[PDB]
């Protein structure tokens, strides 16, 4: 099976199934274990796509679209109303740190020159 | 019951769910006599350089060989400028290219534009 | 070369209740759903007909990647184990041998002896293993990757030192 | 009964 | 089999779970008293609760599984854990992971604004929050001995391959990226 | 000047020597010498040491000439593979194009005048194709040549017309004259072509992405000798030349900067993503420092103090370490007899400290801190940051690609399990773990003072 | 000391008194006499060993004082003469002016450790001598590129006065 | 003596030569060794100065 | 809480908006204002190094915690009351912080109660 | 490995257990249980509540200063 | 671990075989072909070896399952596969 | 996997943003990702944990 001559120079190189080197069976005597790959016969174009290391095309229980649904699915759920938990905060029925010194207007790095705004807060 | 596991180019179809596998037939039959046959032969004079006494060297792989030639030199004699890879070609050349220079060229107008009547903040920025 | 309709089934069996073992886990629930897996397999022996026989493939496969574990149970030495190839960073080849210093040699003369010895044994023996292969070979290559024995006494199987030599399960 | 190990030459 | 191996898990476990007194609760259970009673995201609160039952619910996977019930493992028994060098090792952060937590707690000075009134509903939370995590998970477990078979659920599926994220994040974005490297 | 003299002096050496001492003579006269060019880090302040008329030196120069006085060394032991089989004529006549090759660098970096510099600039390419072509490996060593030179000469020819240009003009090219004597560059539009003329010229000679079909095609098929000095110093004659052009080239340099710092940009990302997909492992380090060598285009076209400082950190940092994975490509090669990756593979269990020089090479090309690789590109990305806050996403995009093919050299060849079939690799000698040892030492223990390679503007 | 409490201001210490309340032996107590007692008094002999032996011989060094030299302004157009020296003197005045934000900095950033909690309060005029040194700075030597020169700091530095003085014409009316 | 052995070569040449660098090179050198001034709390006595922070006024009389 | 349920199920304009309280004037409603007092002062509340959350107006029952936790080292089983005056403190402020919010809500229950009364008399 | 280890390997049967193996088992065992809930009787407070939180009806209006839809 | 001899092997499979209820207690035997001499089928294999991957812990390939049926031949196997030498 | 991604290593991460504290609070809005972040986490690794099998899977 050459491969397509659209317009690239594959030549006359055959093509072989886009399958990695993890679907060859482990078990069958293998010329190069750390490839699973005989010697002589025709390698892949993309060898190094489909060695183990690299990416893995081995099937899955279950089928890729819902391998991407459930995924999209769930991230969807956090992202989208985490906004609707973000515009109604959680929180106790509890006021403002009422703080001495004008709220610390001059320990948080206000300016001592400057006469700042009195800010107080009388007992209940 | 169960739908089906639909493959794709990342999820294949497995041996073991594909129809044709459990539809031998007489004609498929002795098309597959040939492949271990061919291999068989290619695991015969292999080991027989693999355990050679005097073999002194490394046993060249003709398939890794001509894999090296496809994907290192034989592009080009085989190369054709078809209308595709005209459009692949651009696309994935000086498209990004001028893609990083509409945002890059933005950016430094707008950060020149700022600058020059002082709205950005440099009362710490030296090490520029 | 060829997974004919004995062996198909005689694999999915296999398949199919270790799979069932990753799904019961407790052995008085693996054993009953076994037996079961196993009743249920022998209950249509009499399949005379082969497309029934290939039809009933169907129903034991199509479900099985349904039912198998999606977390699937394997033996850490068998494929997909955690100690499988663990070990090869220990593996060496048993030619880096002679490479070794006289004082490496030396350090174990004993066994160098009798390396040299095993040595032997492949030089005059290589000759008499091919020339009996080349006579025995089918025209045009051999029809199947299965080494011929060795036919008369004295000589050793054919292409017999890298199957013999092998490096240990565990090397250390 | 401990066996002996095979090891790359380490002299060198 | 091996009793100091189970000690050291149960209690090492029951740290993870939250015991109140224990390493773990001065922090997990302040931690959780802490976090429910602030200005926050809504359900941002909710994981920390969940996740607290499900943290319980795999340590009773884990406890009931592997020590508990009955020996599925090969014929052949090899296990032995009278070796001092493990009988130490595990004891040298045993008496750390049972009287660390004290020894933490009251030396070091107090740098957080410390949680003093609050409803009494949300302050036990962080230990009632574990007991249905024991509870449910260990029926969940007990299941298991119930003598019928599993119908392999669609979102138990989801949860045995790390809910999908390393089948396709491992998949798609390295073969299109590097596809295109050729 | 006083290393130039000796440095010619080894001329006669290696020519008259005996037939079996002419690499002992060679490399030990290539090791004094390192000496006398380690006085040359030995340095005033701001101002440049001026010793003659026509040679000046200063903390640009310094660390360039004390890297290639030390690499002929390198390069000497290097060869002392494959020319042992060689006639003793062709086996002088080596040394000869080497010590050549040092003549030419170590008067480039010295030249206070631009057409002196441009002279010998392009003068270091008639020892090269002699190298590559004569004592290449490969068929299409042939074709390197012509791709080579002509690159080359194809961008610095319009550099020699540029250069007497600004000789009638201004009256005079002393890169201390233009810099005290400077003049803005008009926005005409023929300054804009001055402009592309002058720096195209060291563009070619610092792989651009599409000015770059050069670099595989050379370093690959080039002798062990040849590649690595082709790699560490040449690639930085165009290096310091845009350090030393720019000072006559603003305003100009920053608006039309953007065609040019961006192609690097973007294909800085695209090289080093080249070598997440590659089949022969010289091709490897060679496409590794085009995305290297890239990053330094940005960094001289910002003109900013720290883009300068982290350029030259680079530069000596990725020569260093650019030669010592061609040396890790030889000794592979060499037991091997072929330059595809994925041949020889598992070889961590054969040659342990092979490994671990491996494991150095390719981790410090990795740029960890706090070796000068890091430094050096640090220093880059905060300039450009400060030019651009996009900048981080894409030259941090690269630091993604640069660790993943520096470690798949790694896992490929050395970890893994061993081809069976390869019953040739021996123990290594003394020569390629020394030649390891002479290639990672000095780049180590640099990294506790580095100042000496930072650069005039620190 | 060697330094000068002037130009590397330290704030006056103070240390509260020992005042142990419990009964209990105090450990931390133990811990230092025995260092003291054990690691201090031998180095201490090690190097009082040393400041003798140093004391034998008296070699010493001096101050590089450099005069003052015109600068790029009033050195004449084209004239290379003097433009080196007054190059000479601006790129030493930028190494000076380079140690002086280096002292600033080194003040400020002994201020904010020494301050700890309160970093906010005792060390504001820290940051408002850094944060006049740092404006300063950038009317000084900044953006000039690579290629800095004295030319190219008086050219930044004509701008600002040509910039400032039209900006206060008109704004003064 | 193992002990011994190993604490002088491990626990002993090491602060031999620690508390040199920093005694006697560090912080020779100013603002290269800055400590936390320790927090003086009122009723707390000064060393050198003898001076006694006044003691907090009287406190609301807070019981439970 | 509860009040999370009436604000987001339920009308908003009965609970209190987080951000804003306290929203009507204080002295209206709370004659005799004699507003919160210190009894440390802020050079001691610096020379104790408090961090800025728990610089609260609980700050006298830290500093003397701190003072006694110090001075009884390394007995950390002591120091005690002083700590259990601390969160009393704590909870006192607490309270307070319950009262302004219920204080604010009942303000804007009787704010509702003021508008529509007035506003359908006719 | 060596023949005439402290355990001997065993096939099938419940392997042998030494005494002192035991002892630090439930040692570790009671004082666990001995640390986890004797510091509940110590301050039993810490995983109670130290104050109780009342309700925000049962406050009248004096302390809140807050008049009725009076005046 | 210590090894197995192959004696040792020999009796551990001599174990799990006997209790086997199918093959009949007195009769088994090192070289007693499974379908033919102890009266078993194809479909009676594929157990036998599950329930000898079992005790051993490793996995024999599904190639070699087919024909792994004496046990004699069962030893010798495994044997092979450990390598373990008396 | 007991040493460096269990007790140590891993909680090198979290030691970068307490190092930072007292920057990090200034800014209201860099906080809400990080409950964020650190909510769902919890939710998936042990929505993981519950049904894995590997000894070490499920404590990692
Ligand atoms: C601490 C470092 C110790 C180094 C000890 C020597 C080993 C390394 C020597 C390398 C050669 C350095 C030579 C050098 O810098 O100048 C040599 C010099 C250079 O030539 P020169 O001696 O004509 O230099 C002229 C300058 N004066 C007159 C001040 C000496 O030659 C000799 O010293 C002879
Ligand atoms: C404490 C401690 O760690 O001290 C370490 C010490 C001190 O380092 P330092 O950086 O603190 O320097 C201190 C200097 N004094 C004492 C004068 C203040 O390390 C050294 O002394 C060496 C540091 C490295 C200096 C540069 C060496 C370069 C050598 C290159 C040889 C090869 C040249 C040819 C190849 C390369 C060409 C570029
Ligand atoms: C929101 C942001 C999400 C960012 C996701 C980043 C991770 C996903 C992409 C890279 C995946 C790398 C990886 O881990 O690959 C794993 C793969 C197979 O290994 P494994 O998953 O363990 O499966 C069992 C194998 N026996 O093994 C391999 O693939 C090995 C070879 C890898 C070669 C490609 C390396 C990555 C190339 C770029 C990918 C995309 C990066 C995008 C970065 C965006 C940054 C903003
Ligand atoms: C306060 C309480 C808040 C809610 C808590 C809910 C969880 C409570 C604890 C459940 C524990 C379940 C458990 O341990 O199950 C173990 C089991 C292991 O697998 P197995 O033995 O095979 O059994 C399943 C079929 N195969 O595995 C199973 O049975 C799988 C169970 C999966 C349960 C998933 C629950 C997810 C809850 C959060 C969803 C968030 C969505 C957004
Ligand atoms: C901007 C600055 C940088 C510019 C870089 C790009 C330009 C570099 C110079 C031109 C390209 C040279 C490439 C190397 C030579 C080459 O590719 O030769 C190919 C070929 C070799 O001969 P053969 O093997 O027989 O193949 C014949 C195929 N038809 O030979 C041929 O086919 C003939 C080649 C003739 C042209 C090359 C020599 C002259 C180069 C300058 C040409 C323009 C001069 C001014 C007008
Ligand atoms: C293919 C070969 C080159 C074809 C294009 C040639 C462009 C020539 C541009 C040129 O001459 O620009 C004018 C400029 C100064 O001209 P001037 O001497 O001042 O005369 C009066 C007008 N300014 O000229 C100069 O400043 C001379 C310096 C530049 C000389 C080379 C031309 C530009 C670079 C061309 C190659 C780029 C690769
Ligand atoms: C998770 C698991 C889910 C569950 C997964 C297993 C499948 C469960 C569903 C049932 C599917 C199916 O009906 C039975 C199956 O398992 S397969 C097909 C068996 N079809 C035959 O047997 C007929 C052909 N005949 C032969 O091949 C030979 O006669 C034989 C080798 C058997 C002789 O051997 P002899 O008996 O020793
Ligand atoms: C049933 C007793 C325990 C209840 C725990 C509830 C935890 C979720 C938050 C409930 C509201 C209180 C916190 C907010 O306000």
């Amino acid at each position: 099976e050459p491969y397509p001559d659209d317009g690239m120079g594959y030549g006359d190189y055959p093509k072989l199934p886009d399958r990695s080197q993890q679907e060859r069976d482990p078990w069958y005597d293998w010329d190069h274990p750390d490839l699973r790959l005989n010697w002589g016969e025709p390698i892949h174009w993309d060898l190094d796509m489909y060695i183990r290391n690299r990416v893995d095309t081995s099937p899955t229980p279950v089928s890729w679209n819902t391998m991407c649904k459930h995924l999209s699915g769930f991230v969807a759920f956090m992202l989208f109303m985490f906004w609707v938990g973000e515009i109604y905060p959680s929180y106790q029925p509890v006021g403002p740190k009422q703080y001495p010194y004008n709220d610390l207007y001059l320990e948080r790095g206000g300016d001592p020159t400057k006469e700042p705004e009195p800010v107080v807060h009388y007992e209940i | 019951s169960f739908p089906k596991y639909k493959p794709s180019r990342l999820a294949t179809l497995p041996a073991t769910l594909d129809p044709a596998e459990y539809d031998i037939s007489p004609e498929t039959r002795k098309a597959q006599a040939e492949r271990l046959a061919i291999r068989s032969r290619l695991k015969r004079e292999y080991l027989l350089q693999y355990n050679d006494p005097n073999r002194l060297g490394v046993i060249e792989d003709p398939a890794l060989i001509r894999w090296t030639y496809a994907r290192s030199a034989n592009i080009y004699p085989n190369f054709r400028p078809t209308p595709k890879t005209s459009l692949l070609g651009a696309l994935f050349g000086i498209g990004p290219l001028f893609f990083w220079y509409y945002v890059f060229k933005t950016d430094r107008d707008k950060k020149e534009k700022l600058i020059q009547e002082g709205k950005l903040d440099q009362t710490f920025n030296i090490s520029y | 070369a060829y997974l004919t309709h004995q062996q198909k089934v005689l694999r999915l069996y296999k398949r199919a209740l270790r799979h069932l073992e990753s799904w019961c886990v407790h052995r008085d629930k693996y054993r009953y759903f076994a037996c079961l897996m196993r009743a249920r397999f022998d209950e249509h022996k009499n399949e005379k007909d082969m497309v029934k026989a290939t039809q009933l493939l169907r129903q034991a496969e199509e479900e099985f990647w349904y039912g198998q574990h999606p977390q699937p149970y394997i033996f850490p030495e068998s494929p997909g184990g955690t100690s499988y190839e663990r070990y090869e960073c220990y593996k060496v080849p048993e030619w880096c041998l002679d490479d070794w210093h006289p004082s490496e040699k030396a350090m174990y003369p004993d066994y160098f002896a009798k390396r040299e010895q095993w040595k032997r044994l492949r030089r005059e023996s290589w000759e008499r293993e091919v020339k009996q292969l080349q006579e025995e070979t089918p025209p045009g290559g051999p029809r199947t990757e299965a080494l011929p024995p060795a036919r008369k006494e004295g000589d050793l199987p054919p292409l017999w030192w890298h199957i013999v030599t092998r490096p240990r399960e565990r090397p250390m | 009964k401990r066996l002996f190990i095979i090891k790359p030459s380490g002299f060198y | 089999a091996m009793p100091f191996t189970t000690t050291a898990l149960i209690i090492g476990s029951l740290a993870l779970t939250g015991m109140p007194y224990l390493t773990g609760f001065y922090s997990k259970d302040l931690i959780i008293e802490a976090v429910n009673m602030s200005y926050t995201n809504a359900w941002a609160l909710l994981m920390t609760l969940i996740a607290t039952s499900l943290t319980a619910a795999y340590s009773t996977r884990i406890i009931f599984f592997a020590f508990l019930g009955k020996p599925r493992f090969p014929p052949l028994v090899l296990i032995n854990e009278n070796n001092p060098l493990l009988i130490n090792s595990i004891k040298r952060l045993l008496i750390g992971s049972i009287f660390a937590g004290f020894i933490i707690s009251n030396n070091i000075p107090p740098m957080t604004v410390p949680n003093t009134t609050m409803p009494l509903y949300m302050k036990m939370t962080a230990l009632i929050v574990t007991i249905m995590g024991f509870m449910l998970a260990l029926e969940l477990n007990n299941t298991t001995y119930y003598l019928k078979f599993k119908y392999p659920s669609q979102t138990y599926k989801f949860s045995n391959m790390l809910g999908y994220y390393p089948s396709i994040m491992h998949r798609l974005p390295t073969y299109h990226n590097l596809s295109m490297s050729q | 000047l006083k290393i130039i003299i000796p440095t010619t002096m080894l001329l006669p050496m290696t020519w008259m020597s005996k037939h079996n001492m002419i690499w002992i003579n060679a490399t030990v006269h290539s090791l004094l010498i390192s000496l006398i060019s380690l006085s040359l880090l030995n340095q005033l302040g701001e101002n440049s040491l001026n010793f003659s008329l026509t040679f000046f030196s200063d903390s640009l120069s310094a660390p360039l000439l004390v890297l290639t006085t030390w690499l002929l060394p390198l390069m000497l032991m290097a060869s002392q593979s494959h020319l042992s089989k060689e006639t003793t004529t062709r086996k002088k006549l080596y040394i000869t194009m080497l010590i050549l090759l040092q003549l030419f660098l170590i008067m480039t970096f010295t030249a206070t005048e631009l057409i002196l510099f441009y002279i010998l600039f392009e003068a270091t390419l008639v020892p090269t194709l002699i190298i590559i072509t004569r004592w290449g490996n490969q068929t299409e060593r042939l074709n390197a040549g012509l791709y080579f030179l002509f690159y080359t000469l194809a961008g610095s020819l319009p550099l020699l017309v540029a250069l007497v240009y600004i000789q009638n003009t201004t009256g005079s090219l002393n890169f201390l004259i233009i810099h005290y004597w400077s003049h803005p560059l008009s926005n005409s539009w023929s300054n804009i072509f001055m402009w592309l003329a002058c720096i195209m010229a060291f563009m070619v000679k610092m792989p651009l992405y599409g000015l770059h079909l050069w670099l595989p095609k050379a370093h690959v098929e080039a002798p062990i000798a040849g590649s690595m000095v082709l790699a560490a110093v040449l690639l930085k004659l165009g290096g310091y030349g845009m350090m030393r052009i720019t000072t006559i080239l603003n305003p100009l340099t920053n608006y039309m900067a953007y065609p040019f710092l961006m192609l690097s940009m973007w294909g800085m990302i695209m090289t080093s993503s080249i070598c997440l997909r590659q089949t022969d492992l010289k091709s490897l380090i060679a496409y590794s420092s085009v995305s290297h060598m890239a990053l330094v285009i940005v960094a001289i076209m910002i003109q900013t103090p720290w883009s300068f400082m982290g350029a030259t950190a680079l530069m000596i940092a990725h020569g260093l370490t650019s030669s010592m994975l061609f040396c890790l490509a030889n000794t592979n090669y060499e037991r091997v007899h072929s330059r595809t990756m994925i041949l020889a593979r598992g070889l961590q269990t054969l040659l342990p400290l092979m490994a671990t020089w491996w494991l150095m090479a390719s981790l410090t090309n990795l740029a960890l801190p706090p070796s000068i690789n890091l430094i050096g590109e640090l220093f880059i990305i905060t300039a450009s940051f400060s030019w651009s806050n996009i900048t981080i996403i894409l030259m941090g995009m690269n630091m993604m690609i640069t660790a993943l093919y520096s470690l798949y050299m790694l896992i490929t060849t050395q970890r893994g399990k061993y081809t069976h079939h390869i019953n040739n690799i021996k123990a290594s000698f003394t020569r390629e773990n020394a030649l390891m040892a002479l290639h990672i030492l000095p780049l180590l223990l640099l990294t506790l003072n580095p100042k000496m390679i930072l650069g005039p503007l620190y | 000391d060697s330094w000068d409490k002037d130009v590397y201001p330290e704030p006056p210490r103070r240390t509260p008194a020992p005042a142990p309340q419990t009964s209990l032996p105090n450990p931390v107590t133990y811990l230092t006499k025995i260092f003291d007692l054990l690691v201090d008094r031998p180095v201490t002999l090690a190097r009082e060993f040393i400041e003798q032996q140093h004391a034998k011989n008296r070699y010493y060094y001096y101050h590089r004082e450099f005069r003052r030299v015109p600068d790029i302004t009033e050195c004449e157009e084209k004239d290379i003469l003097c433009m080196f020296e007054a190059e000479m003197q601006w790129r030493r005045d930028y190494k000076v002016d380079q140690e002086i934000v280096n002292i600033i900095q080194e003040r400020l950033k002994a201020c904010q450790q020494r301050e700890g909690e309160s970093y906010r309060q005792n060390c504001a005029k820290e940051l408002e001598q850094f944060t006049q040194v740092s404006k300063a700075f950038q009317d000084r030597y900044s953006d000039l590129g690579a290629h800095y020169s004295a030319r190219k700091c008086l050219a930044k530095q004509k701008q600002r006065m040509l910039a400032e003085r039209k900006a206060a014409k008109e704004a003064a009316a | 003596y193992r002990h011994s052995i190993f604490a002088v070569t491990h626990v002993l040449i090491p602060v031999w030569i620690i508390h040199y660098y920093l005694k006697y090179h560090v912080t020779a050198k100013p603002y290269t060794v800055v400590e936390r001034k320790p927090r003086i709390f009122p009723g707390d006595t000064i060393l050198e100065t003898g001076e006694v922070i006044p003691l907090m006024k009287e406190f609301p009389d807070q019981h439970h | 809480g509860a009040h999370l349920a009436r604000r987001y199920l339920g009308d908003a304009s009965k609970e209190p908006d987080p951000l804003r309280m306290p929203t009507f004037p204080p002295d209206y409603g709370f004659p005799e204002r004699k507003e919160r007092e210190m009894v440390a002062t802020q050079q001691e509340m610096n020379d104790a190094q408090l961090m800025l959350q728990q610089r609260d107006y609980c700050a006298h029952y830290l500093i003397q915690l701190l003072k006694c936790k110090r001075d009884s080292f390394p007995n950390f089983l002591a120091c005690k009351h002083e700590q259990h005056d601390w969160d009393y403190c704590e909870h006192l402020d607490y309270v307070k912080r319950m009262k302004e919010f219920e204080r604010e809500r009942r303000l804007l229950q009787r704010k509702k109660r003021r508008e529509q009364r007035e506003a359908e008399m006719a | 490995a060596g023949g005439g280890v402290h355990i001997e390997p065993r096939y099938r049967q419940f392997p042998q257990l030494t005494r002192s193996q035991l002892i630090q088992a439930e040692f570790f065992s009671a004082t666990m249980w001995f640390w986890i809930l004797w510091r509940f009787w110590h301050d039993s407070d810490a995983v109670l509540g130290h104050f109780p939180y009342p309700d925000p009806s049962q406050w009248t209006d004096e302390e809140l200063g807050i008049l009725p839809d009076d005046e | 671990a210590p090894p197995l001899t192959l004696e040792a092997i020999k009796d551990r499979v001599l174990y799990v075989l006997k209790l086997y209820d199918k093959i009949d207690p007195e009769k088994l035997s090192v070289n007693s072909h499974f379908m033919k001499d102890l009266g078993l089928d194809s479909l009676d294999q594929v157990e036998i070896i599950m329930a000898m991957e079992d005790e051993f812990g490793f996995e024999i390939p599904d190639i070699d399952a087919e024909k792994l049926m004496c046990p004699q031949e069962i030893v010798d196997y495994i044997a092979d596969k450990k390598d373990v030498y008396e | 996997s007991a040493l460096l991604h269990s007790s140590t290593m891993v909680v090198a991460g979290v030691f970068l943003l307490i190092r930072f504290y007292p920057l990090m609070e200034t800014n209201k809005l860099v906080q809400t990702m990080t409950l964020c972040l650190g909510a769902i986490t919890t939710l998936f690794t042990a929505l993981c944990a519950i049904t894995q099998n590997d000894i070490k899977k499920i404590v990692a």
